[PDB]
RNA sequence: CUUUAAAUCCUUUAACGAGGAUCCAUUGGAGGGCAAGUCUGGUGCCAGCAGCCGCGGUAAUUCCAGCUCCAAUAGCGUAUAUUAAAGUUGCUGCAGUUAAAAAGCUCGUAGUUGGAUCUCUCUCGGCCGAAGCGUUUACUUUGAAAAAA
RNA sequence: GUUUUCGGAACUGAGGCCAUGAUUAAGAGGGACGGCCGGGGGCAUUCGUAUUGCGCCGCUAGAGGUGAAAUUCUUGGACCGGCGCAAGACGGACCAGAGCGAAAGCAUUUGCCAAGAAUGUUUUCAUUAAUCAAGAACGAAAGUCGGAGGUUCGAAGACGAUCAGAUACCGUCGUAGUUCCGACCAUAAACGAUGCCGACCGGCGAUGCGGCGGCGUUAUUCCCAUGACCCGCCGGGCAGCUUCCGGGAAACCAAAGUCUUUGGGUUCCGGGGGGAGUAUGGUUGCAAAGCUGAAACUUAAAGGAAUUGACGGAAGAGCGAUUUUUGUACACACCGCCCGU
């Protein structure tokens, strides 16, 4: 109120507004490195992903899609990516 | 929807003007925006500001020195003769002292007494006092 | 706000500020573009290749990688629709409308809509014939709306 | 609101033209209907023969009879009934005589207690009331 | 493009009304002569006209020029 | 005398020409708006005045008069058209919850309006001369042509 | 005289060469996709009491209706109790300052059909947009014309009361109608008495939808995970409280603010009170009527908000007047004012 710095917002003020309201656009999604239990192939997953994602390899199914985020199948892990 | 960039611009300024703030946003920008910026920080009535460059239209973090009594525009852009701007001036500005009308001519953009001394003519953008 | 309807949303998609391919992207230009040619002749449109790349391949923007867009890409092979995929939507939807609306008389609700509907159709129409992407000749009827798409 | 575009004179001119006509006294001035009805045809004056002598009773809360006389016009043959103003003056006109009328200063709006009267007599016999009521001049007969 | 060798184009201008200090948008129709030397003269292309003695009634102007419109392949 | 075709008028000049210097200034008003008397005599919701509010029914600041007093003045009242007053036609510059007022609702052609962005030329003739300029306009600043009254 | 110099114009071939040629993807808009969400719409199907009538059984002289009664039905069994049957209409309680729909409007179960908002998105197109003469779709109730049904209620009407009088209010019946299908009609205090699109400008606690994060209680016997709670964040939505943001004649309004410091875009629309939404012309309709729409004439006020009184068959702060609750069109104050023959 009547004095705030508009230029140097805070890291936890700008990861809690609007992603479009920021002072610069940032998505808040980001892409993963998946890795079932049965198969060794590494497959990259987009965490909003609207399809089933089946392994390549061995047909397995790596996620299923929801509203906001795509869940994983149990065993399988994920790591984010840079 | 918007139609006009820079009567949002002075319009928000207005505002943020009349509550006593210190620093106003204006999005988009434009460099209209930024020449009629300009022109109101030669005067001393607003003060440093700074592009905040997205990659789509920018935005603008103004400062404000509480000495803005008002900024507005002028729609539409009416031409304006060298010999009609006496009648604008008695109609916008407050005083003889002070006060700009601010012009777009073929030179560039400026205010109203700059435009006198180098004799010409253009299109009405705004006024501040 | 919406253009048939009074609602205000603000859902959409926010770019990332950086427009470098980040490093971990071992795909080169030549097998994106392949892998979109792939999945055009397999049938899909290009709203449906870009889905695909990002959930599966993880590619981000073909525009980022491969310095063009699906449907440029398309358009320089070949294997591009004749109609754009957003008028072939509307006149399906029209379509899928108008059958329904047939076998319900009293459905004044499926009336309003199709009045809708074709609205927007003859507007996007409008659109495409002042960019000359359709002849100017191209209309919609209702009769030809079957069979043209 | 008004619309405030650089191309928009022919629509601002035409509301102004159109809505022009919602003012009581440019309608008036314009139509062409109060003229056709007024008796005297847009002059200031006129002339007529003094049908008769009336008296017009005063509106409430005044009591009084207001004297004037039924004349008709000689240029239309319009019947008029005008006001003779002043302490006796009524007995210095006379029947089949003729008089000039003019307004009654509220240009066709009645003044007073007096109903439905807007004229006056100024001259009876081609001389003034007010020479005849200050004794300056006398009747001709 | 319907009478014999005569066509008829449009001249579209703004009117200024001083009161207001705004512009309304007129236009104006011209009977011209078009020569058979002038071919593939479409609907919407931009014709440069040049004044001559009376040819009929109405026409009073002869096509000089023909340039195509801006959608030209 | 001069003036003028001849005159008249004005100007110039002899003689006569002012005490009540009778060689006499009028037109409208005196409750408010609006400057100026609830002074005296009549009349008594009558006669009348009064653009409007109002006055007059036995002590009328408003009628009819006398006196006195105001305003402009060789001028001053009245009727009517018109302009300002009228930001009560609003482009400048009006309003639309309850004072007059937003269509029952939606679509939609014409009209109006429309988001950011891009820092003179070869040749031919004597540096200039010819020729193409400008993708073109709008705008603004010049210049030329523009009857007097 | 021929051809070749020179000059002008046109059609064919690979060349070299360009940094070779597509600005971004709007807290603009369309169209894909994902999981949801809702008394949104149409069709079919299903259930629930209740009301009316009918059949049978039991006991009985009253029952119904009202301020009080009467008209009315009753030993040719009324009303009341029990067991069934039939028809038609409506979906109680749950049901809320809750949801959906452009508005009228929308609530028993299940299935089918098409449609939609919001949220999520590092998908696609790239200005495709806003408001709108002309022209169109929809549009409560009542009303009109054909078919089908007609339980209840019920304009008109016939009666019984009340009353000085009632042609009303009250009670008994009761015709159109109220219900469904097909054609018309386009009117409501169709109201938030408030046009739509866009920007900015204070707090607080809830609430509906979607998404995100996080200790801890519960159910799916274990495990995640998914439902029910709890604490927060973001985005649209219906609203509420508070404030010397500022407005306004005030009542009040976070919009009815950002207006003499007067210009974001655009549509409709008002000009003292009556005559009058009347006459006439045009147009639409079977009709009823709908849309467009005057003038002559008459009048000095009519009207809004608030204050103090008077009445009632009611319980330092404000521009300023001014400083038991409440309503007022009264202020000569209900012995008022006022409407029509
Ligand atoms: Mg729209
Ligand atoms: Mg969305
Ligand atoms: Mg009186
Ligand atoms: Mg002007
Ligand atoms: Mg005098
Ligand atoms: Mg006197
Ligand atoms: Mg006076
Ligand atoms: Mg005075
Ligand atoms: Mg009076
Ligand atoms: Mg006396
Ligand atoms: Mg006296
Ligand atoms: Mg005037
Ligand atoms: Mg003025
Ligand atoms: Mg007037
Ligand atoms: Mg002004
Ligand atoms: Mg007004
Ligand atoms: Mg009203
Ligand atoms: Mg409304
Ligand atoms: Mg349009
Ligand atoms: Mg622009
Ligand atoms: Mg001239
Ligand atoms: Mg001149
Ligand atoms: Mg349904
Ligand atoms: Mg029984
Ligand atoms: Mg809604
Ligand atoms: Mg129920
Ligand atoms: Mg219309
Ligand atoms: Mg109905
Ligand atoms: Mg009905
Ligand atoms: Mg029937
Ligand atoms: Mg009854
Ligand atoms: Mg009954
Ligand atoms: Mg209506
Ligand atoms: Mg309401
Ligand atoms: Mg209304
Ligand atoms: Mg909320
Ligand atoms: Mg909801
Ligand atoms: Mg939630
Ligand atoms: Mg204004
Ligand atoms: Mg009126
Ligand atoms: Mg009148
Ligand atoms: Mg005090
Ligand atoms: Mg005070
Ligand atoms: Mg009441
Ligand atoms: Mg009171």
């Amino acid at each position: 109120p009547l004095a705030k710095d508009l230029l140097h917002p805070s890291p936890e003020e700008e990861k809690r507004k609007h992603k479009k309201k920021r002072l610069v656009q940032s998505p808040n999604s980001y892409f993963m490195d998946v890795k079932c239990p049965g198969c060794y192939k590494i497959t990259t997953v987009f965490s909003h992903a609207q399809t089933v994602v089946l392994c390549v390899g061995c047909s397995t199914v790596l996620c299923q899609p929801t509203g906001g985020k795509a869940r994983l199948t149990e065993g399988c892990s994920f790591r984010r990516k840079q | 929807v918007r139609m006009n960039v820079l009567a949002d611009a002075l319009k928000s300024i207005n505002n943020a003007e009349k509550r006593g703030k210190r620093q106003v946003l204006i999005r988009p920008c434009s460099k209209v925006i930024v020449r009629f910026l300009t022109v109101m920080m030669k005067h001393g009535y607003i003060g440093e500001f700074e592009i905040i460059d997205d990659h789509r239209a920018g935005k603008i973090v103004v400062n404000l020195t509480g000495r803005l009594n008002k900024c507005g525009v002028i729609s539409p852009r009416f031409d304006v003769q060298l010999k009609d701007l006496e009648k604008w001036q008695n109609n916008l500005l407050p005083s003889r002292q002070f006060g700009f009308i601010v012009l777009t001519t073929s030179a560039g953009i400026m205010d109203h007494e700059e435009a006198r001394r180098k004799h010409t003519g253009g299109k009405i953008l705004g006024f501040f006092f | 706000g919406r253009m048939h309807a009074p609602g205000k949303g603000l859902s959409q998609s926010a770019l990332p500020y950086r427009r470098s391919v980040p490093t971990w992207l071992k795909l080169t230009s030549d097998d994106v573009k392949e892998q979109i040619y792939k999945l055009a002749k397999k049938g899909l449109t290009p709203s449906q290749i870009g889905v695909i790349l990002r959930d599966s391949h993880g590619v981000a923007q073909v525009r980022f990688v491969t310095g063009n867009k699906i449907l440029r890409i398309l358009k320089s092979k070949g294997l591009a629709p004749d109609l754009p995929e957003d008028l072939y939507h509307l006149i399906k939807k029209a379509v899928a409308v108008r059958k329904h609306l047939e076998r319900n008389r009293k459905d004044k609700d499926a009336k309003f809509r199709l009045i809708l509907i074709e609205s927007r159709i003859h507007r996007l129409a409008r659109y495409y014939k002042t960019k000359r992407v359709l002849p100017p000749n191209w209309k919609y009827e209702s009769s030809t709306a079957s069979a043209l798409v | 609101g008004k619309c405030r575009g650089l191309r928009t004179a022919r629509k601002l001119r035409s509301h102004r033209r159109d809505q022009k006509w919602h003012d009581k006294q440019y309608k008036k001035a314009h139509l062409g209907t109060a003229l056709k009805a007024n008796p005297f045809g847009g002059a200031s004056h006129a002339k007529g023969i003094v049908l008769e002598k009336v008296g017009v009773e005063a509106k409430q809360p005044n009591s009084a009879i207001r004297k004037c006389v039924r004349v008709q016009l000689i240029k239309n043959g319009k019947k008029i009934t005008a006001f003779v103003p002043n302490d006796g003056c009524l007995n210095f006109i006379e029947e089949n005589d003729e008089v000039l009328v003019a307004g009654f200063g509220r240009k066709g709006h009645a003044v007073g207690d007096i109903p439905g009267v807007r004229f006056k007599v100024v001259k009876v016999a081609n001389v003034s009331l007010l020479a005849l009521y200050k004794g300056k001049k006398e009747r001709p007969r | 493009m319907k009478m014999q060798r005569t066509i008829v184009i449009r001249r579209d201008y703004l009117h200024y009304i001083r009161k207001y200090n705004r512009f309304e948008k007129r236009h104006k129709n011209m009977s011209v002569h078009l020569s058979p030397c002038f071919r593939d003269v479409q609907i919407g292309d931009i014709v440069t006209v040049g004044e001559c003695r009376p040819l009929s009634k109405t026409v009073r102007f002869n096509v000089l020029k023909v340039t195509k419109a801006a959608g030209t392949k």
